[PDB]
RNA sequence: GCGAUGUGUG
DNA sequence: TGAATCTCTTCCAGCACACATCGGGACGT
DNA sequence: ACGTCCCGGAAGAGATTCA
């Protein structure tokens, strides 16, 4: 039936027609499949996906950046990545992945001058959330501490 | 006006959108045809003949 | 600044030590004003100031006051950090059990007491009693005694004669208890008693004991009485939208606590009655044991409407607590995301990303950069000047963007090639745009998938970014040697089109004076792509060291072809492309050019590749229609003979010859066949359509179709899809492992009816369900093994021995699967491989089997090298790198740091995820296929069986009775090229050491029925086959006759459970038929749900089945089934039916037999003889009384335990199991994995071992401790005059061998907390750092790569 | 699922052994729940909530 | 949606794996120029001080 | 101009080593002066690190050596 | 700027 | 009299987003 | 109203089968 229609059209029975191409203006080959199809837009838009942080605000419990967008949260480092890196040989990057871009904030104010400052260079400390989870691990009966170096 | 990827077919097994792409360029092709008769005016014995 | 972190129990001395004031009011803040309430839990004398030195009091609001109290509200002006870092403590009126010990199960105070967790339960929670140092009366110690038993002993004994209840009680019996002789009188009762039960109890009491003295621990500190709050800043109190303050579950348990602890202090001071204070003491008990864990007991207390609240323990466990979310993977700034598209402009190591993420992530480089220029001398001017985006910053961003690689990301990272860097390049936009070769390693189509950028800020994170993580370093998989930027789906088939030739285009034949001018003739036009011609082409070589010998020709070939010659790199011979280049052979093209021009050439080839292929793609032009999907025509008979198949099965089912399951079988069979049928007549059909003529009469040729070639190519898809498109797209899965048994007959260029579409719709919805769920289970696994096989660093450059694993080709029956040289590239030879011209030594025994020595190999027709392996790597506390042999992803060898555990563990793990979400879009279809039913040999050559214990039936052939047996076709030069698996009671052609030819079928069986086929002849009578209780008794209407059906244990009651139906050959006399040589009869067992279809009396000959069982086969063999045998054996659960094996070698002997058990007496020649063991005497046995055994050897069949494949034969025999075994799961997935990292898995796995005889060492005799220790310890004993300490190794899954581990911070991190905390506190465990994710978790280098010679530098200092 | 009765199953994982059991629900539409399910030795207990 | 001439080909791999490329008379005609209206709120609250 | 690092891992067999090496490298040139040892074409310090070391006049003797020689000084 | 539920993405 | 085997109870079940609503009532001045 | 309360898997421990 569509075959028909077609050819009640002045359309090829095929339904492939030859194209010539914008730039080169000589033929294709083989002749290719034009129609018309019924397209549809998604509200997945790029102005609402694309988003970007560079120092923002802090979450409040463990000094780390917030998670979101309407909040200008940054990503989430996840546990495979560190997996990844930990894969590759990098170890500075994860040093500073997890300690000076995120956590240690005595660590990340130093960070934010030696950068405006042209100093490209880490200073680590310890990250806050552990420091946490000593209190918390202290707060049960348990006894957790830092023996002497 | 768009250009779609052919190799996407076979593999996402979904033969439907071409026959849709066929049917539709069918339908236009007879949109086309009227829109010819309508513009040269054509005694419109003609088009409903058509 | 610090090391190893000590862990303890805590003293009420130690809270007081802590602790900065006491809480009294259970009363947080005022929320009219916004003050906190004195001295409650958000005090301010306790927990410091509210503001940054202000005092609460306001008399003091300078720096220059720093640490100075007030004097009117008394709080310390200092910062307001110190309310993060102080603590504060209550004083709990009635001691309290601490649920934690209480209930760990194994209960501490349990097996310290030695005394039931139900008794001491009952005692804790205030509705019982017990005696607390009794005296002289009637009673004992640790007796219970109820309310009404302590009511008439208090009428009988009013004396000094003591019991109380509940914590004091139990902390009076703790604190009255000596250890340090407890532990000498239980150990006399271990020296005294022998069963295995009492054994193991007082073991691990002692264990406790002992372990409780060694730490400085008192059991009267299991039992608070001081609890500590946390700080307020850990957990405070958020605001709404409003001046309302919603719930916080901490403050909500301590709220409680406190209430309850100050009403039973008003109840302590007013001599109140007995029967308050002791339900109050209960209510404050709960409520503390609500507070530390919520839930471990049992209704949880709510909070909203109906959800438990959050305790501590959970503040810790679970998938949400600080381990699994604040100190893995933590939220990171400098970072971003948006959407990708493609670009294929771009060079292959870099990325574009739009302006604005840009501009917004290298914010702090630009102020350094503005501020350093001059054009803003504040900070303040530098931020009005990037947000008003004037037209300085854009030349400003470009100069501190120029040389400054980033991290791009794909939301489920797996293997690391999930991060990559890429030089940025700035776009306008908002889309990240990803060059095209890189989507095959970050599994990104651009249907929408989203990146995520990250910036290395500092100097040395950079050059990691550009000398580890690049995009160019990065061409080949760390899992395979092969690729991992082969061009995927347009450019192949641009290739596969420029590449190719029809009979007659233009300018056939015509000669051509170079690529060049070949290049010119297609542009101008005045010659097709691909007509053959001859031209004069200049392929160079390499013969010798950097020479490069310049040879030129008059190759025949295509026009295309030379084209694309004009691109290939020097080096590489021109018969690298005179072929058709599908993926296949583009990806080959790719791996010789990196093996042979290192990598530079290889990256710009790779580039030319993409760029070329997408121009000539494009002017190809291959569109797909309607049209060019032909439906074949034989179609239509096939599909009409499965039908008289399914039509005559049917009417045998209906005349009862056949059962439910096997008439089941029989017709998938016959369905799956006509499907492969029809396969075969479309592929021929489509592949050589095109005949065209040729300038002679006609010539057919390869068509050029366009769905051929894109199936063709490889570019998308295959056989399966096409197959789905053109012929019928056969049968549909359920969502679990079933087949339906009414297949789809019909493609979708037809329609299809409701019916057909509704049976699809069962399938793909099997599809989408498997794929959520098995990636739950996939995910869980991968995340197991990279917890067992992290602790893994390569730390030496050779250890120096000589153990090897052996390795050998590997074949299943048709071609050889993975052969020599795909296993053995790239590893250290263990010993040197002789020529078999034996005494030449062909490879030192420390060669790198590169490609060269591949080669030599092969020539040499080689088939067993013995190589170095990592699961008998003699260093301690890693591998080292020889016995790693080659690494991947590079050509030269392991270099030393890079952690082999985590690559591992990712690259066995992950293909089990990445397949799992795959799985559907194939469609419903089934993966099934039959078994053949007979083995047809393929080439000349000779017979080679193995473990065959045959018999001669009365026809005349020869049928097997062993279980194992496998057949072997050896060529006519000695090497083995075939190898089949013989199931039981198959019918052999020809014996064994016969030479057969091709196409000359050797075996025979029935592929749905396990028969029961004997070796004696004789009459028969069954034995102990009572109706109804055992067998059950059918009879056919249609031949009048009967059958029988045994029944399993699913129906016999208890008038049968004690029987065992089985056939037993008589002779005509009445008398037992022994096996020759043998003295047991001729008995054999019936399994549960078997046909005997004989009748009694009747006389058989040797090798008649007896007895049919239907086979009952598997449904579906995709990756949904696959999978969990992989979890089972890194787990190593004990199979069902466990063959038991050999344990000492010698000749055998019976025993006493018991009821249902018989004694086997394994006699040595002269050692200790007296082994024995028992046999459950209803297994087969496969040993006569008479014959000898050696250890390892089988007694029974079945499925093989990896605990006594270990103890028995070897770690090498163990490990070959293992790898065998999982590498069948992942290549009947069709999945390369190479053998080194399961063999790593193997490793961390089997690392615990148990001691025998301490000999002069320290080790207590039932001791198990992990064996590099035991090594490095008996190793210096050795080295003095000493004797050293036997031990046996153990094989710990996976999920055991974590946890059993000497650090804990790794094992409190993974699967549970509350054990590995409790149990590490008791003990004291001081844990160093020592590994890789314990130096994470505390945030400091990784003793992995750069961080490795750090870690060499601390190790020196310290 | 609707109000009523329901004789259900169970069969295999259970006991390990094949033995089926047949545990029979009464569900009424607002109260307490009823159930009669079997034992590995014939045994018909009842269970309620 | 809108219906567009569309025509199934490779074209200079601006359509690698699925990326559908469109010519500037669609942006042009405003044949997907969709709208959004967007609700934006501002309290205003008395509190202490 | 810089790719790939395949000549500095050759000339530096760790290609760990590498990192390490450049990094100081790159320091002595960003923080405390030390122009380069190569005509630098405007690109970033890291870049000439790797660069001077392709050359093969860097390494981590020559850093040991001429550290010990300017603190003596 | 917390946690719950929910819907929806790759 | 002790060693199997049947019963019950704890513990885990992939990753990264995006957005939405909604957050405890019950009585003396 | 303000203020002030209320499911596979496994390992422990019955308990039942050998004597
Ligand atoms: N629970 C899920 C669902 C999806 N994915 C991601 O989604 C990808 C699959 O994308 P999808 O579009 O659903 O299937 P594709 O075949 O990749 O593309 P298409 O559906 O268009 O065929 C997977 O690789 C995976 O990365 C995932 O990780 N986890
Ligand atoms: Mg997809
Ligand atoms: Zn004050
Ligand atoms: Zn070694």
């Amino acid at each position: 039936e569509i075959k028909e229609l077609l050819k009640l059209g002045d359309l090829p029975t095929s339904g492939q027609i030859r194209l010539y191409d914008g730039r080169t203006g000589e033929q294709f080959e083989r002749p290719v499949t034009v129609g018309y199809m019924y397209m549809l837009k998604l509200n997945h838009l790029v102005d609402d996906k694309m988003h970007a942080r560079s120092t923002g605000s802090y979450s409040l419990v463990t000094q780390q950046p917030l998670g979101g967008k309407a909040q200008f949260g940054g990503q989430r480092f996840g546990e495979m990545e560190v997996w990844a890196l930990e894969a590759y040989g990098a170890a500075y990057t994860l040093q500073e992945m997890l300690t000076v871009k995120s956590d240690d904030v005595n660590g990340r104010t130093k960070m934010y001058k030696n950068i405006v400052d042209g100093n490209h260079q880490m200073e680590p400390g310890m990250p806050e959330s552990f420091n946490v989870l000593l209190k918390e691990i202290r707060s049960l009966g348990i006894n957790i501490e830092l023996e002497d170096e | 006006d768009i250009v779609l990827n052919p190799l996407g077919v076979p593999s996402r097994m979904n033969i439907g959108q071409i026959l849709e792409t066929h049917l539709g360029m069918a339908a236009k092709g007879i949109g086309d045809k009227i829109n010819a008769m309508l513009k040269q005016q054509q005694e419109v014995a003609k088009l409903r003949e058509f | 600044e610090f090391d190893a972190i000590k862990i303890a129990l805590a003293s009420p001395d130690m809270i007081r030590s802590w602790s900065f004031g006491e809480v009294k009011k259970p009363e947080t803040i005022n929320y009219r004003t916004f003050k906190p309430e004195r001295d409650g839990l958000f005090c301010a004398r306790i927990f410091g100031p509210v503001k940054d030195y202000e005092c609460l009091c306001g008399k003091y609001k300078r720096l220059k006051h720093r640490g100075v109290i007030c004097e009117k509200c008394g709080v310390e002006v200092t910062q307001t950090k110190v309310r993060r870092e102080r603590m504060g403590h209550i004083e709990l009126a009635s001691p309290t059990a601490h649920i934690w010990f209480l209930k760990s199960l194994p209960s501490r105070i349990g097996l310290l007491l030695d005394m039931p967790l139900r008794d001491i339960e009952r005692v804790l929670y205030f509705e019982s009693y017990v005696v607390i140092e009794g005296g002289m009366t009637n009673l004992e110690r640790q007796q219970i005694l109820t309310e009404e038993q302590y009511l008439d002993a208090l009428e009988e004994f009013g004396d000094e004669f003591d019991a109380k209840m509940g914590a004091e009680a139990i902390q009076a019996l703790l604190k009255s208890m000596d250890l340090e002789q407890e532990c000498e009188q239980l150990r006399e009762e271990l020296n005294e008693t022998n069963s295995e039960t009492k054994r193991k109890k007082l073991t691990k009491r002692i264990k406790l004991l002992e372990a409780f003295v060694q730490s400085g621990n008192k059991p009267e500190w299991m039992i608070l009485t001081v609890l500590p709050v946390l700080p307020p800043d850990l957990r405070p109190l958020v605001p709404l939208d409003g001046g309302r303050f919603a719930t916080s579950d901490l403050n909500d348990l301590y709220r409680r606590v406190i209430n309850r602890n100050n009403r039973l202090k008003r109840l302590l001071d007013l001599a109140a009655p007995d029967i308050i204070v002791r339900n109050e003491k209960r209510m404050l008990q709960e409520a503390v044991d609500a507070l530390l864990d919520n839930g471990r007991r049992g209704r949880a207390i709510t909070g909203s409407n109906k959800r438990p609240l959050k305790s501590l323990a959970d503040m810790i466990k679970g998938k949400q607590g600080r381990f699994r979310q604040n100190l893995l993977g933590k939220r990171v700034d400098y970072s971003g995301r948006s959407v990708i598209t493609v670009g294929p402009y771009l060079r292959l190591h870099q990325c574009g990303l739009p302006k604005k993420m840009a501009l917004e992530l290298f914010k702090p480089f630009i102020y350094g950069k503005l501020e350093l220029r001059g054009l803003a001398t504040t900070i303040k001017a530098a931020k009005k000047m990037v947000e008003r985006e004037e037209a300085v910053v854009w030349d400003i961003l470009d100069e501190v963007i120029r040389e400054h690689p980033v991290l791009l990301n794909r939301a489920p990272t797996l293997h690391r090639l999930g991060i990559q860097a890429f030089e940025p390049v700035l776009i306008e936009g908002k889309a990240i745009q990803l060059h095209p070769l890189v989507c095959a390693a970050y599994n990104a189509d651009f249907d929408g998938d989203q990146m995520a950028v990250h910036v290395p800020l500092t100097l040395e994170a950079q050059l990691e970014a550009r000398a580890l993580m690049m995009s160019t370093n990065n061409i080949l998989s760390p899992a395979n040697g092969e690729p991992i930027i082969v061009p995927s789906q347009d450019v192949v088939l641009g290739l596969y089109y420029m590449t190719r030739d029809c009979v007659n285009a233009k300018g056939e034949g015509m000669v051509l004076t170079g690529p060049k001018e070949a290049e010119r003739l297609y542009r101008s036009g005045l010659a097709s792509l691909h007509a053959r011609v001859k031209v004069r082409i200049t392929e160079y070589e390499k013969d010798a060291n950097g020479e490069l010998v310049a040879k030129t020709s008059l190759k025949d070939t295509t026009v295309g072809r030379a084209i694309l010659w004009m691109i290939v790199p020097k080096g590489l011979p021109y018969s690298i492309v005179n072929q058709a280049l599908g993926k296949k052979a583009i990806s080959k093209m790719l791996n010789t050019c990196y093996r042979i021009l290192g990598l530079k050439p290889t990256v710009i080839f790779a580039d030319q590749i993409m760029y070329t292929g997408f121009a000539y793609a494009a002017r190809s032009g291959a569109s797909v229609g309607i049209d060019d999907m032909v439906i074949p025509e034989k179609k239509h008979e096939i599909i009409s003979e499965a039908e008289a198949e399914v039509a005559e099965i049917q009417e045998q089912f209906q005349s009862g010859l056949v059962t439910a399951g096997e008439r089941y079988n029989k017709v998938i069979d016959i369905w799956a066949a006509a499907n492969d049928r029809v396969s075969k007549a479309m592929m021929d059909n489509l592949q050589t359509e095109t005949v065209i003529n040729r300038d002679g009469q006609e010539e057919k040729q390869v068509s050029f179709n366009s769905i051929y070639m894109m199936a063709d190519s490889g570019a998308r898809g295959s056989a399966a899809q096409i197959r789905q498109l053109a012929g019928m797209r056969g049968l549909m899965a359920k969502p679990d492992g079933s087949i339906i048994e009414t297949p789809i007959t019909a493609n979708f260029r037809e329609g299809l009816n409701v019916l057909q579409y509704f049976i699809s719709t069962h399938g793909a919805r099997k599809g989408l369900a498997d794929t959520a769920l098995k990636t739950a289970n996939s995910g869980y696994l991968t995340r197991r093994l990279v917890d067992v096989a992290q602790d893994l660093v390569v730390t030496e450059d050779d250890c120096g021995t000589h153990e090897g694993i052996m390795m050998t080709p590997v074949i299943e029956g048709g071609d050889v699967k993975e052969p020599l040289r795909d296993r053995v590239l790239g590893r250290v030879t263990a010993e040197d491989v002789l020529k078999p011209g034996t005494a030449d030594i062909l490879v030192p025994r420390n060669t790198l089997l590169h490609e060269q020595w591949c080669d030599l190999l092969e020539e040499n027709s080689v088939d067993a090298v013995k190589v170095r392996s990592v699961v008998s790597c003699d260093t301690d506390f890693g591998v080292c790198a020889h016995c790693y042999g080659r690494d991947l992803a590079r050509g030269h060898i392991i270099n030393k740091g890079e952690a082999i555990g985590v690559i591992a563990a990712q690259s066995i793990g992950e293909p089990g995820t990445q397949l799992t979400m795959r799985t559907f879009h194939i469609g419903g279809a089934a993966s099934r296929a039959a078994a053949e039913s007979s083995i047809q040999v393929k080439n000349k050559g000779s017979i080679k069986l193995s473990n065959v214990k045959s018999v001669v039936n009365s026809s005349g052939k020869l049928v097997i009775t062993s279980r194992n047996t496998e057949l072997k076709l050896i060529d006519e030069f000695g090497r083995t090229k075939e190898s089949y698996k013989v199931p039981y009671g198959a019918v052999l052609a020809k014996g064994d050491g016969e030479q057969v030819a091709g196409g000359e079928t050797v075996a025979n069986w029935d592929p749905h029925t396990m028969p029961v086929i004997t070796e004696v002849s004789g009459f028969v009578r069954f034995t102990d086959m009572i109706d109804g209780q055992t067998i059950t008794r059918q009879t056919d209407e249609l031949t009048g006759l009967s059958s029988l059906v045994v029944l399993d244990s699913a129906e016999r009651t208890a008038g049968g459970k004690d029987l065992r139906p089985a056939l037993k050959i008589v002779d005509a006399q009445g008398n037992d038929v022994l096996i020759p040589g043998t003295d047991m009869p001729a008995q054999y067992f019936l399994p549960g749900k078997a046909i005997v279809q004989l009748e009694d009396g009747v006389q058989i000959s040797s090798g008649d089945t007896l007895a049919r069982i239907p086979q009952e086969s598997g449904g579906t063999k995709d990756i949904t089934g696959g999978l969990p045998r992989v979890a089972d054996l890194f787990e190593a659960r004990r199979p069902k039916e466990p063959a038991i094996l050999a344990e000492i070698s010698g000749i055998v002997s019976f025993g006493k037999e018991t009821k249902g058990k018989r004694r086997l007496v394994i006699t040595p020649v002269d050692g200790s003889d007296p082994y024995e063991e028992m046999i459950p005497k209803w297994r087969q046995l496969n040993v006569f009384e008479g014959e000898r055994v050696e250890r390892g050897d089988v007694i029974s069949d079945g499925p093989e335990a990896p605990h006594d494949i270990l103890r028995l034969r070897g770690v090498h025999a163990v490990t070959r199991y293992i790898v065998n075994e999982v590498q069948d799961v992942y290549r009947l997935q069709g999945v390369k994995i190479n053998d080194k990292h399961i063999e790593v898995i193997v490793r961390q796995m089997l690392r615990k071992a148990t001691i025998v005889n301490a000999g002069s060492s320290d080790f207590l005799e039932g001791e198990q401790v992990e064996y590099s220790r035991v090594k490095i310890a008996n190793r210096e004993l050795e080295a003095n005059g000493k004797v050293g300490a036997t031990y046996s190794r153990d094989l710990l899954g996976i999920t055991k061998a974590s946890l059993a581990t000497e650090s804990f911070i790794s094992a409190a991190s993974f699967q549970e907390t509350t054990r590995v905390l409790t149990e590490a506190a008791v003990a004291g465990k001081r844990d160093e750092l020592r590994g890789l994710k314990e130096n994470v978790i505390v945030g400091r280098l990784i003793p992995a790569g750069t961080g490795y010679a750090y870690h060499q530098d601390r190790m020196r200092r310290r | 699922r609707s109000p009523g009765v329901f004789f259900d199953s169970d069969k295999g994982k259970t006991h390990s052994s094949g033995k089926v059991l047949y545990n029979a629900r009464i569900i009424p539409y607002r109260g307490s729940w009823l159930d009669f399910e079997f034992d590995p030795k014939d045994n018909l207990f009842v269970r309620i909530d | 949606g809108q219906n567009m001439r569309v025509a199934f080909m490779p074209w200079n791999g601006y359509n690698f794996e699925d990326s559908i490329l469109v010519s500037e008379r669609v942006v042009q005609e405003d044949r997907f120029t969709t709208i959004h209206i967007q609700e934006l709120a501002c309290v205003s609250r008395d509190t202490k001080l | 101009a810089r790719v790939t690092v395949q000549d500095a891992v050759e000339k530096i067999g760790n290609r760990f080593d590498l990192v390490l090496v450049a990094a100081r490298r790159a320091r002595q040139m960003q923080v405390g002066g030390k122009d380069p040892l190569v005509p630098e074409e405007n690109d970033k310090t890291t870049v000439i690190a790797l660069r001077e070391i392709e050359e093969g006049l860097i390494n981590n003797q020559i850093l040991d050596v001429r550290e010990r020689q300017e603190q003596q000084e």
